[PDB]
């Protein structure tokens, strides 16, 4: 094994939700054989990862929700990794966008922060 | 001197336990599996280039 | 050896006497050539001084202090100048005289011994990634603490 | 047990007081009796200590310091542009340098 | 939670870059520091000590006690190294002829190489061309040693460099202060009158002060070789990526693992020599405190060097008479060289199993591609036939016939289990019902298995061919007499070897080619 | 010189960067190489090789020649890379002998490598503006007056100059301009009438072109050797004798080589006249001083003359031998104790000795004498001799003579000093790397306190940084700062041992 | 082992190896002189060239370069006898394809 | 907190699986080998994403199984520095607050990064925090593990291997901070 790229692309948790949902759709038609402990590992990590994601606010989302979310969020001078966290966590108040955005009190005016809260709550 | 000796020759291939290049080792075999090279890729939804014009000037 | 527990007081006491005489000659400061001639101490006068101190019961012979003063020189603390014996109180050496003066060492202690690398006993086993590495030494961790 | 070499050729004519059998290897850092001489301080020796720190903070900002480029960085940050400092580039005297130095 | 470790990478080995280790990579290689001298503990438990030789953190050499940080066995453990810290450095008896050459090529004072800048510019450019082989480097080392041995003054420090030559077993002398009948040079005149206090308190110094020169010991040539500049190392014809000149003097010493020196041979000769090296290290470490003379220190140091030299090579020539061994021991060279060493004994041609050897006798009733194997050989020689869909019903019968009726089997191996259940015990009808796809059954040699067949002085390539075996009752290999001309067999009590290949690729290559 | 290569790697990586230290280390390690094989044997791109070679040849770190068929073979100087470590001592000695202007001149020279006179006086006049206030600007003329005083005293010299190509082979240009050093115009300053004022950094055609200046490091080494011998005499005899020795070296400054076995002789009649006027001394007491320093068995001075009354020389190689011997005995005294240093000086003075003779002379018992002898043999301070009876060279039938050779032990001590400074630099970089997160967080909070500090700095934000969680680890920041300060100070102070050893190993060599 | 009384087994000499070379039977010669004499898996680190164990090179302290490699036991014995003599074989493994 | 990692690998396809299309078998065999394991420098592989290039299927000598070199991409739990997560609490310790993140277990919060008005326990396991007006010194980090919100500020790789002669610490340790305003439990803000 060899890694050509440790960091190739960042993922929303909706892509991983859809991936594990499509993996569940074709699994468990032929059970484990007790020939190796690889199927045990795959079943446990797929199950528990999907169970963790299923209590996040990345359920009930769609591709076009993320499309229009990045579309409305494009005009706000934010980074990639901040838009990722804003898509994942669904912030509802202003105390946590102060966390998720670096130098919030210096780049973003309070009215811009309120418009950002409205932009987040309006789409998701 | 640190003179590096190849194991391309026949006798040291017999010593080191690797199959030699003469005889039935001159070529390589391939399995003709029902395969599909370059299959279609799963689409990235979040990280494309059109939604992520960079921040710095 | 004569005794190792006994020479440790004579090697200090002769140095105290020589440093006292150099101190008096330096505070004289009248004529520096005369000051330098008064800086030389007699080989016989120091024997007469130490035997008058009288710390040992066994009598300190002059030929024994003739080698006790060698340990004063070989610690790098006094010199020795041999002149002819034109004038002398006793004349213990036939036609010649031995003189001793208290000196200071030439330089301060060098910069190598200020770093703990200069005093390492496993110096030839220290490398960048091994067990004994400068990134995890004990001698520096003691040395960088206080 | 007996040895290939004769012990008598080494020594031990009495045959006793052999060197003891060590159980545990000695520690990595033996305790030394002596310590380093403490350092020299003064109004002249302290100025070199500050000037040497000024040399690092100056020569890292001079154009002669060829920067290594950033590689495979994970995310871009707004705290990243505080780090990045643009710097004017010096020009070599091409008359003193040979011809193959030209780009 | 669990780290991703997998190694089935299937790279093949390509080429073997020889070299040498510094003393401070031996510490990075080895696991324990061997300091103790007794092999086993004192009591009846017969267990080895914790930091000596025969410690089982250096692998194992017996079936009983596993390698002592895992629970896996003799048949899988590579063995592991330990290092001995020598108290005083010693010459390596293999590299000593190269230590002499490096000392003859460099200045013994400033540690540069004694050449003009122009000759260095010549030879460094000659070292740049591609296709530089080992014959060419062997010639070039002599051509540079010639131009180094024709100089007597250094072109860099100006000091004098006399001849360096071997003055016996593991000693190097350097004639710095040679004299002549001419006007005496200052540099030898000061050294001749520098002996004042030695002349004062001894008499025999005064005749012998003409024969006094510079003695190079490992304490000094290890100091010199650390100061050779790395520019001047390729002119010593060493690749600085595969070795350094400081590495030819050993001051730390690896010990081989237990699988290289078997404890029941009692102990191997290398274990005894390593025990004696540890003992001489303790002797010198005690005599550096107890105030022995320089005669005893230098004698013990010589012993330390003679023990390392006999450890590597036990056939030295100039051994002094009060220090020779009593018995003959295998050093590493004597277990490499010879008729029964590693190369000629084990690498070139090695013994194989699944073979037989019987007297031949003629039988024309066979076809020309058949050999008649006796029953008492075909019950022993087995072929591992993997169970698949085509032959499950055949191998059930060959398991039920057991190990004594002829068309039968001797073993059975489960799928992902490497243990072979020997097929005499157990109700064999239960083992015949428990065959899954992928089990390996070592059936007997049956009619139609390809077997190789060989008459022993093998002149041309038809001294070994492959026949299709058939089993027959009597006790001789019986082939058709039309095949006597390739083997040059003659049926007068001649024996011919049998070889049964154990792999389907080996069967097919034997049968076709 | 593996220790030298490691130390040069650390110094180039600190003061120039990574993709230049690769080129510097390769040029030190293999030697004379043309340009394409610096590229191929390292593996980097060619443009980086070009930029690295130009930034090395700017600071006079690599040289270059012309060979057969028109190739340019570069070559690095290991000694010039090693002298990058002594830069704060150079900047301190030019601040000692001169003003702050002469400090900043040598600073701009050692930082830029090669500058013209106009550029360096412009930069000095610019950088002195922060040191002043209240409308007063620094002008070029008083900077130039110090620059010519440096050039007269030969601390600063001119770089080797280009040849006039209209006089030297007019036609096609060679691949390399073949610089030649002219002995004539080293210290001939170019005259300047252009004067001006330094900008205060508000953020809102050259007459001496090609004439570049470099710091002459050999003159600094000569001055350092002078201070070493002066402090040696000042610690041995007296202050007045030391001032006489300082005056003799000052008169020996401009008139002799930096590498000469004996300097120019001096008549005492001009030794008397050259003394600064603060001393109340006569001719006869000066004669006494000179003839009593000639009485010294350390022999810093020699007679070497009779005409003109008092004729006196000062010794160079014997003085450096005395200083190197003092360093070599100081390290033994501090490493093993006084009772072993006694044995070392004993085996030094009596040139050859045996064990019974040491035990008799030294007043040191058995099992403590031989212990220290063998500890000094295991550290390459003290050689054996082994005068042989038979040619068998057996240990049972010979005599072992202890011997201290000063040259090999001084080379060994230099090799230990290089690796010592390399280890200190390793420890400093390791501490900075393991604490760089707290370091950058401190950089952030000092950037917060730094911004709007002059205008509108409320006292509440001073508490908000103290309320911030950097305050538990300000203990760790103080520990890191005092550790880095102590390691940098020791890295400075080992150079005093390095120079005193390197001068002796330099002066015992002939180069024939 | 050696003879009949030890139940020893026969010998592929230096001449039958030549005869098997002459047919071009590569895998038969491999099987005879490795698999049915002494088979052994080593793990060779690809960066330092030294041998390791269980997918772990003790020298470099890493697991990101080692490779599984079938080898005769006589060859491993040769390599460890040479490393004890301070003649280091550094096995530079290339690749297939 | 999930990334794609482009990796190459050799996948040994055993010969009883030749009746099935190769792309499904490569995906099955790579999921049997990379799932729930920590790759040393990229993180924790969840499952395969896709196969992007599938080279030729060699057959090596001595084995009938077809090996092939596969270019693929895989989703990996590797949260970048300064990133906000939410997860349950497993338990408290003298070393800190052991935070579970569903599938992943070793997220440790040091005491130096807890909230500053209280940093110490009364020789009790559960870590506390003190506010003056309400819930003075009796607020607590319950072992039932209500969801907290933290911020990862450090990650560490150890190469967990059997050190010593042969033939349990976590290879992916992740250290976060909680001391910023707004973090902690979700019940507090
Ligand atoms: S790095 Fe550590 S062990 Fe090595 S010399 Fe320095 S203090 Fe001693
Ligand atoms: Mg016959
Ligand atoms: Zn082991
Ligand atoms: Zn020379
Ligand atoms: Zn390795």
């Amino acid at each position: 094994m060899e890694v050509k790229d440790a960091n190739s692309a960042l993922l929303s948790n909706y892509e991983v939700f859809q991936l594990l949902t499509d993996l569940k759709e074709q699994r468990k038609e032929s059970g484990k054989n007790k020939h190796s402990s690889g199927q045990q590992n795959l079943n446990t990590i797929t199950y528990e990862t999907l169970k963790y994601i299923s209590k996040t606010p990345c359920r009930h989302q769609s591709p076009e929700i993320v499309r229009e979310f990045l579309t409305a969020l494009k005009s706000h001078k934010l980074t990639k990794a901040e838009k990722l966290q804003l898509l994942n966590h669904r912030p509802v108040t202003a105390v946590e966008i102060q966390l998720m955005v670096e130098e919030s009190e210096e780049r973003l005016t309070e009215e811009q922060i309120e418009a950002l809260l409205h932009t987040v709550t309006s789409i998701l | 001197f640190g003179q590096k000796d190849s194991v391309c020759g026949v006798s040291e291939c017999i010593i080191m336990g690797i199959p030699m290049n003469i005889g039935t080792g001159l070529f390589k075999l391939l399995h003709k599996a029902d395969r599909d090279p370059n299959p279609p890729k799963r689409p990235l939804i979040f990280d494309t280039n059109e939604f992520h014009i960079p921040l710095v000037t | 050896d004569f005794e190792s527990e006994f020479v440790e007081v004579l090697n200090q006491q002769c140095f105290k006497f020589l440093q006292s005489k150099a101190e008096t000659a330096r505070e004289s400061k009248q004529n520096p050539m005369i000051q330098r001639n008064s800086s030389f101490a007699s080989s016989h006068e120091v024997w007469k001084y130490i035997c008058e101190l009288g710390i040992s019961k066994v009598e300190l012979s002059m030929e024994d202090i003739e080698t006790i003063l060698n340990t004063l020189i070989y610690d790098g603390k006094v010199e020795m100048t041999i002149i002819a014996a034109k004038e002398g109180t006793v004349g213990s050496v036939d036609g010649h005289m031995k003189l001793y003066r208290a000196v200071n060492p030439i330089i301060p202690p060098t910069g190598l011994v200020r770093a703990p690398c200069g005093l390492c006993p496993v110096f030839d086993d220290c490398h960048e990634g091994g067990e004994i590495s400068p990134s995890n030494c004990i001698y520096m961790t003691e040395w960088l603490e206080f | 047990a007996a040895y290939t070499f004769n012990i008598e050729a080494v020594g031990f004519s009495k045959g006793e007081k052999l060197p003891d059998v060590v159980l545990k290897p000695p520690p990595l850092f033996p305790d030394t009796d002596y310590k380093p001489v403490p350092l020299k301080t003064g109004e002249g020796e302290e100025y070199m200590l500050a000037l040497k720190q000024e040399l690092r903070e100056t020569m890292k900002r001079m154009p002669y310091f060829i920067e290594t480029p950033e590689e495979r960085q994970d995310i871009e940050r707004y705290s990243k542009r505080y780090m990045k400092v643009y710097k004017e580039e010096w020009i070599p005297d091409w008359r003193r340098l040979p011809r193959e130095m030209m780009p | 939670k669990e780290q991703f470790r997998e190694t089935d990478v299937a790279k093949k080995i390509s080429h073997i870059c020889f070299g040498m280790k510094s003393p401070e990579e031996m510490r990075q290689q080895a696991h324990i520091q061997v300091v103790s001298k007794n092999l086993y503990s004192q009591d009846n438990q017969h267990a080895p000590l914790l930091y000596g030789v025969l410690d089982h953190r250096m692998g194992t050499s017996e079936k009983d006690r596993p390698c002592e940080t895992c629970g896996k066995n003799l048949a899988d453990c590579l063995g592991h190294y330990g290092y001995i810290d020598l108290e005083l450095p010693c010459f390596h008896v293999g590299y000593f002829r190269a230590v002499i050459g490096i000392l003859q090529m460099i200045c013994k004072t400033c540690c540069h190489i004694m050449l003009s800048q122009e000759e260095k510019k010549q030879f460094l450019d000659y070292l740049k061309r591609p296709g530089l082989t080992y014959l060419q480097k062997r010639g070039l080392k002599k051509k540079i040693s010639d131009k180094c041995r024709k100089k007597n003054i250094c072109h860099h420090c100006g000091a004098f460099n006399g001849t360096v030559k071997k003055c016996g077993l593991l000693k190097i002398i350097h004639e710095k202060y040679k004299t002549n009948k001419k006007v005496v040079d200052p540099i030898v005149s000061n050294f001749l009158q520098s002996f004042e206090t030695a002349i004062e308190h001894n008499k025999e110094v005064e005749p012998l002060l003409g024969r006094a020169q510079e003695n190079l010991n490992p304490l000094v040539v290890l100091n010199l070789f650390k100061r050779i500049p790395a520019e001047d190392v390729p002119l010593l014809l060493m690749n600085p990526e595969a070795g350094k000149p400081s590495d030819l003097i050993l001051t730390r010493l690896l010990v081989p693992p237990l699988c290289i020196r078997p404890s029941v041979v009692n102990e191997d000769d290398l274990t005894m020599k390593l025990t004696e090296i540890i003992f001489l290290n303790d002797v010198i470490k005690k005599h550096r405190i107890s105030g022995a003379k320089t005669q005893m220190i230098m004698e013990d140091w010589d012993f330390l060097q003679l023990q390392c030299a006999l450890y590597i090579n036990s056939e030295l020539s100039g051994i002094p008479l009060n220090m020779a061994p009593k018995k003959w021991t295998r050093g590493f060279v004597q277990r490499l060289k010879g008729k029964q060493g590693r190369f000629r004994g084990n690498l070139s041609g090695k013994r194989v199993d699944f073979s037989g050897r019987t007297v031949i006798s003629p039988d024309p009733n066979l076809r020309i591609d058949e050999v008649a194997v006796p029953v008492h050989v075909a019950k022993i020689l087995t072929f591992p036939e993997k169970v698949n869909k085509a032959n499950i019903n055949f191998l059930r019968k060959l398991v039920q016939n057991g190990p004594e009726v002829h068309p039968g089997a001797n073993f059975i191996q489960q799928r992902h289990t490497q243990m072979k259940r020997f097929l005499k015990y157990g109700n064999r009808e239960k083992m015949a019902q428990e065959l899954k796809y992928g089990d390996i059954v070592e059936r007997h040699l049956i009619d139609g298995d390809v077997v190789l067949f060989n008459r022993q002085p093998s002149l041309h390539k038809l001294s070994i061919m492959a026949h299709l075996a058939r089993v027959k009752p009597h006790r001789t290999f019986r082939f058709n007499e039309c095949v006597c001309t390739p083997y040059n067999a003659d049926f007068d009590g001649d024996e011919m070897n049998l070889h049964l290949p154990q792999t389907e690729e080996a069967k097919a290559e034997a049968l076709v080619l | 010189t593996q220790a030298e290569i490691k130390l040069c790697s650390l110094l180039l990586q600190e003061h120039f960067g990574e993709i230049v230290e690769k080129i510097g280390v390769h040029l030190i390690r293999t030697g004379s190489q043309p340009l394409r094989v610096i590229a191929h044997d390292t593996g980097t791109s060619l443009d980086q090789v070009k930029k690295a070679l130009c930034v090395l040849v700017q600071h006079n770190l690599v040289s270059y020649q012309v060979h057969k068929r028109g190739v340019v073979e570069y070559e690095a100087q290991c000694s010039r890379v090693l002298r990058m470590l002594r830069y704060p001592r150079y900047i301190y000695t030019t601040k000692t002998l001169y003003s702050d202007t002469g400090e900043l001149i040598v600073e701009e020279l050692l930082l830029n490598g090669k500058l013209t006179m106009s550029a360096v006086v412009k930069k000095v006049a610019d950088r002195l503006t922060e040191t002043m206030e209240d409308g007063k600007t620094m002008d070029y003329a008083e900077v130039s007056n110090t620059f010519v005083r440096l050039a007269d005293t030969h601390f600063v010299q001119r770089c080797p100059s280009v040849p006039t190509t209209e006089n030297s082979d007019p036609g096609p240009p060679p691949p390399a301009p073949t610089l030649v050093i002219n002995e004539k115009d080293m210290y001939l300053v170019p005259k300047l009438s252009l004067i001006g004022k330094g900008k205060r950094r508000r953020s809102s055609p050259i007459p001496d072109d090609g004439i570049y200046w470099q710091a002459n490091l050999d003159r600094f080494h000569q001055h350092f050797r002078d201070q070493a011998i002066v402090s040696a005499v000042a610690n041995r005899m007296d202050q007045t004798s030391s001032e006489i020795v300082r005056t003799m070296l000052r008169m020996s400054e401009i008139t002799t080589s930096s590498s000469a076995p004996f300097t120019q002789p001096l008549s005492s009649n001009e030794i008397f006249r050259s003394l600064p006027v603060g001393y109340n001394i006569s001719k006869q007491v000066l004669d006494q001083y000179l003839t009593l320093l000639a009485d010294d068995p350390l022999e810093f001075v020699g007679k070497s003359g009779d005409s003109g009354g008092g004729m006196y020389v000062i010794n160079l190689h014997k003085a450096l031998a005395s200083l190197a011997t003092a360093t070599l005995e100081s390290v033994v005294q501090e490493r093993f104790g006084s009772r072993c240093a006694r044995i070392f000086r004993l085996v030094l003075q009596k040139k050859h000795i045996e064990q019974k003779q040491v035990e008799d002379f030294a007043m040191i018992p058995a099992k403590e004498a031989k212990d220290m002898l063998y500890k000094m043999l295991s550290e390459n301070f003290m050689s054996l001799q082994e005068i042989p009876k038979t040619p068998d060279h057996a240990p049972s039938r010979t005599f072992y003579l202890y011997t201290v050779n000063i040259l090999s032990a001084a080379r060994m001590l230099l090799h230990r000093c290089y690796k010592s400074i390399a280890n200190l630099i390793e420890r400093r970089q390791f501490e900075t790397k393991e604490n760089k997160r707290l370091l950058e967080k401190s950089q952030r909070v000092e950037a917060i306190i730094a911004s709007m500090q002059a205008t509108g700095a409320e006292e509440a934000q001073l508490q908000e940084i103290e309320e911030m969680i950097t305050a538990p680890e300000r203990q760790q920041l103080e520990t890191l700062k005092r550790n880095v300060n102590k390691l940098d100070a020791s890295e400075i102070q080992v150079d005093e041992t390095i120079f005193l050893l390197e001068s002796y190993i330099e002066c015992t060599m002939k180069r024939q | 082992t050696e003879g009949r009384s030890r139940d020893g087994g026969l010998r592929l000499g230096e001449m039958e190896r030549d005869c098997l070379i002459g047919y071009g039977a590569s895998m038969l010669l491999l099987e005879r002189l490795m698999i049915s004499s002494d088979a052994f898996e080593v793990d060779v680190c690809g960066q330092c060239g030294l041998l390791g164990y269980s997918g772990w090179c003790h020298y470099c302290k890493s697991s990101c370069h080692v490779s599984s490699l079938r080898i005769p036991y006589a060859c491993k014995l040769l390599f460890q006898e040479l490393q004890s003599m301070n003649i280091i074989p550094r096995l530079k493994l290339s690749k297939y394809n | 907190m999930f990334v794609l990692v482009e990796m190459v690998d050799t996948v040994r396809i055993p010969p009883w699986q030749f009746e099935r299309k190769l792309n499904d078998s490569i995906a099955e065999e790579l999921n049997k080998k990379l799932a729930n394991k920590v790759v040393y420098n990229v993180g924790l592989c969840i499952c395969l994403f896709d196969i992007t290039k599938l080279e030729d299927a060699y057959v090596f000598p001595g084995d009938g199984a077809s090996h092939t070199k596969v270019h693929f991409r895989c989703v990996v739990f590797h949260p970048f520095l300064d990133e906000i997560l939410i997860g349950k609490i497993k338990g408290c310790s003298p070393e800190g607050v052991h935070v579970s993140l569903g599938f992943f277990d070793d997220i440790l919060i040091p005491p130096e990064s807890l909230q500053q008005p209280a940093k110490f326990d009364e020789a009790e396991q559960v870590w506390v925090w003190e506010y003056e007006t309400e819930e003075g010194a009796h607020d607590l980090y319950m072992d039932t593990g209500e969801e907290i919100r933290f911020r990862v500020v450090d990650e560490s790789f150890v190469d967990t291997s059997p050190t010593g002669p042969s033939s349990k610490e976590a290879p992916y340790t992740l250290v976060g901070s909680i001391s910023e305003p707004g973090l902690g439990l979700l019940s507090w803000w």
